[PDB]
This record gives structure tokens, C-alpha cells and sequence, in this order.
């Protein structure tokens, strides 16, 4: 059922107190993706050629 | 009652030949909500009589 | 002749959202008896002579 | 919510003269249980209004 139809919602902005305005509580993290180093940088031979041809 | 998480999204590797434009790319993103709504609960009523006759 | 022992059970959690009323539930119970019916024994009789005349 | 007295009944008396053996008489009992089942009560409601103006 119910309680009480006459609430004093504090958050809850509207001409009915249905509409949630609440602060959204923002910590600052992001999270983009998972990084990858490369393992090549010595599976080779470095020659470089920059500058010169 | 909500609870914010940013998202966010990664760029392409692009290849180039002398004059050739390098073309811009947007790094998209987005927001995460996680929201309380519901109360969980336990509710047991004992009568007056009940007590005054049991342990 | 007797001895007594009570049980109990467990509560189930429900949920409430914003200003719908609790809904009570009840806990049932019972109880378990152990009688006594019977005593063991051992009885050998001795006599007073042969207890006079053997170790 | 229940309690107990417990009945006994009497056993007679005999005449014994000189060597005459004895004869013995078992005795019978029985339980009583009185069971508290409903409540007495009264309620009086005073509005805090008519406390307030009123001894």
C-alpha cells in the first residue's frame, strides 16, 4: 500500500516531488581502456636512416 | 542517490603518403549512474500477549 | 521421561522503494521432546561361602 | 501461558499382629492446567487540545 502521499522529498524538484535532481557525487576517475607496451624494440635490428635517405 | 563514473574512448592509428591531409579523429565519451532506490527490509511484530507468554 | 528443545526459522527480505508501506511477515516454530523409557543393567550375585573360599 | 498442580490421591490403613507380612498400596495422581487465553483492557484517548485546556 502506502504511507503518506504528502512527503517533503528533498531532492526531488517538481509541481509532484517526482523529477530527481540529485547531486551526482563525482569522484574523479575515468577509466578509457587498458594499456599495451611494445616488446619488438629488441626482436629487431635498428638501422636508422632519418635525415639521409 | 546516483554516483558518476566517466567513460571515455581511444583513437586510430592513420597512415600518410607526402601531401596527403592528416585527418582529425574525436575521442568520444560518456557518464556512468549507478542510482539507490529500493530499502531493503525485515519487519516482525510480536503481540503484547505472545511476549507476556513465551520466552 | 522428557526433555524439551525449540526450533526457529528465518526472515525473508523484502524491498521499499519511496513511501510504499512495510509489509510484516511472520517467524514459525516448533519444538522436539527426548524421553527416557528404559534402564540397562547388570546384576551377579555372589554368595557369601564361595567369596569365602576363592580369590 | 499454562500452569500446573498436580493431584495425589491417600492410601488406607492396616493392622498388622505378630508376624503377619505387610501389604503394600500404590496411589494415583493426575495433572490440572490452567491456560491464559484473552486479555481485559480499556482505552481513554485525551486530545492534546482538551489536555492543554483542561485539568
Amino acid at each position: 500500500t502506502d504511507y503518506a502521499g504528502n512527503l517533503t522529498r528533498p531532492h526531488w524538484g517538481g509541481a509532484a516531488s517526482d523529477v530527481d535532481i540529485h547531486l551526482e557525487v563525482y569522484q574523479n576517475e575515468v577509466d578509457t581502456r587498458f594499456q599495451y607496451q611494445a616488446m619488438f624494440l629488441g626482436l629487431s635490428s635498428q638501422r636508422s636512416v632519418a635525415d639521409r635517405s | 542517490n546516483t554516483y558518476r563514473i566517466d567513460r571515455l574512448n581511444t583513437s586510430s592509428v592513420k597512415g600518410r603518403t607526402s601531401g596527403v591531409a592528416l585527418e582529425p579523429t574525436p575521442v568520444r565519451n560518456d557518464k556512468m549512474l549507478i542510482v539507490v532506490d529500493t530499502v531493503l527490509y525485515i519487519r516482525n511484530p510480536i503481540d503484547y500477549q505472545d511476549d507476556w507468554t513465551a520466552p
